[PDB]
């Protein structure tokens, strides 16, 4: 028995955009896990087609962490929204285990087709 | 009873003979790579829930081919059936058979895996990484089953020593082609998993010594073309065995064929960078860390170790 | 010599491995033989190939 993710993870929102200063506000679904030394955000998700630069305020309030994305993958899900068409976005450089955990929790709890 | 054996044999017509008493299981001590919410490690546990039947060749001789049929609840049955139906066209996947039988006033589902090997890759890795000359029966049996040596070779005691009797390296290097074929089949399986949309972790105890894969019990589904195989502990635990057995020897022959002459290189050639990238692409396609053939381009000393 | 110039002008940058310089340009060879069977397998007769 070797499993993908016993004990799941959490998520709250963040901002995103197309280019460097295109960030307006909440446009994403950015998954994360809380490391003691700052929480690492894992997986973004978009109703928009082509985003390439998201941004997160610092734990100190001085700087801001930028996150540029790789090309998306499309999928549609079901919920009282009916057809729920989106594009998953993994922060570029995310390795295979992190994508595995994200997809695991997502497809396990969130409806998919 | 005996209708059980006839149902297990199926359309294969294989002349099976029991390895246990009746329709009861068979307990063995085997090596597993385990990680869940309670325990973790690479250790020898007690495998219980399986009935095994050994296939008989003609002339009534027993061959190294087994039918392993185990017993399931009604949910894992459907889960494995769905995943297998998605993955049944790969040549690196073992043959499965799902049915229902009557043991008592009950109908119980069974899953049969056809034509497996007595040992797995985890058994070989554990045997060679936890060597103890006071008890090494698994290693002896693996060595004599695949024609690396004969049974009396173990009478020239000090036979395991590397300094005394340096001839054991020639005996160990007879497993290299088996290991190389296993690597190729793993790459094939990963490609199929990605194209079908399956996400799972690959362990050494779900591959036999022929190279075939089974046990799709912890796998999940996504959209096709977006699957993810996780292969971080497989390759890493298997790494020390690739140089002991000299698995890549066939790469020095004309068309990767051991029955052909050696490649004759130009003497004035020293670079060999594209060859290194081709080898990495052929055997380690889904290892997802950057590889630098020249360590002038590495980022720190951890990367230097990784690439060297 | 003229062989060294040849094998250096056959390189694509002027760099060659050092271990091949004696192998292709040296004019004299020395062989050290431990016993008779090795002599019979390597330096037999008046001329040999290597
Ligand atoms: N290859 C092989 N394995 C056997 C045989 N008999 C017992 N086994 C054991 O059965 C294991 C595979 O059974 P299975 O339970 O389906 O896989 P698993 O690795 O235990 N994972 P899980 O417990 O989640 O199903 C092998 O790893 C090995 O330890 C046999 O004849 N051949
Ligand atoms: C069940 C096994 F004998 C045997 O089936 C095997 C299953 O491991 P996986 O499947 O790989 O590991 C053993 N095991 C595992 C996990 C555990 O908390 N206890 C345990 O004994
Ligand atoms: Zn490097």
């Amino acid at each position: 028995n070797n499993e993908l993710s016993p004990v799941a993870l959490r998520q709250m929102s963040c901002a995103a955009g197309t280019t460097q200063t295109a960030c307006t506000d909440d446009n994403a679904l950015a998954y994360y896990n809380t490391t003691k030394g700052g929480r690492f955000v894992l997986a973004l998700l978009s109703d928009l087609q082509d985003l390439k630069w998201a941004r997160f305020p610092k734990s100190d309030g001085t700087g801001t962490i930028y996150t540029e994305l790789e090309p998306p993958c499309r999928f549609v899900t079901d919920t009282p929204k009916g057809p729920k068409v989106k594009y998953l976005y993994f922060i570029k450089g995310l390795n295979n285990l992190n994508r595995g955990m994200v997809l695991g929790s997502l497809a396990a709890t969130v409806r998919l087709q | 009873a005996q209708s059980f054996l006839n149902r297990v044999c199926g359309v294969s017509a294989a002349r099976l003979t029991p390895c246990g008493t009746g329709t009861s299981t068979d307990v063995v001590y085997r090596a597993f790579d385990i990680y869940n919410d309670k325990v973790a490690g690479f250790a020898k546990f007690l495998k219980t829930n399986c009935c095994r039947f050994q296939e008989k060749d003609e002339d009534d001789n027993l061959i190294d081919s087994y039918f392993v049929v185990k017993r399931h609840t009604f949910s894992n049955y459907q889960h494995e059936e769905t995943i297998y139906n998605l993955l049944k066209d790969c040549p690196a996947v073992a043959k499965h058979d799902f049915f229902k039988f009557r043991i008592d006033g009950d109908m119980v589902p069974h899953i049969s895996r056809q034509r497996l090997t007595k040992y797995t890759m985890a058994d070989l890795v554990y045997a060679l990484r936890h060597f103890d000359e006071g008890n090494c029966d698994t290693l002896k049996e693996i060595l004599v089953t695949y024609n690396c040596c004969d049974d009396d070779y173990f009478n020239k005691k000090d036979w395991y020593d590397f300094v005394e009797n340096p001839d054991i390296l020639r005996v160990y290097a007879n497993l290299g082609e088996r290991v190389r074929q296993a690597l190729l089949k793993t790459v094939q399986f990963c490609d199929a998993m990605r194209n079908a949309g399956i996400v799972g972790v690959l362990t050494l105890d779900n591959q036999d010594l022929n190279g075939n894969w089974y046990d799709f019990g912890d796998f999940i589904q996504t959209t096709p073309g977006s699957g993810v195989p996780v292969v971080d502990s497989y390759y890493s635990l298997l790494m020390p065995i690739l140089t002991l057995t000299r698995a890549l020897t066939a790469e020095s022959h004309v068309d990767t064929d051991l029955t052909k002459p050696y490649i004759k290189w130009d003497l004035l050639k020293y670079d060999f960078t594209e060859e290194r990238l081709k080898l990495f692409d052929r055997y380690f396609k889904y290892w997802d860390q950057t590889y630098h053939p020249n360590c002038v381009n590495c980022l720190d000393d951890r990367c230097i170790l990784h690439c060297a | 010599n003229d062989a060294l110039n040849n094998i250096i002008n056959n390189a694509r940058d002027g760099c060659v491995p050092l271990n091949i310089i004696p192998l292709t340009t040296a004019a004299k060879l020395m062989v050290v033989i431990p016993d008779y069977n090795t002599y019979k397998n390597t330096c037999d007769g008046t001329t040999f190939t290597y």
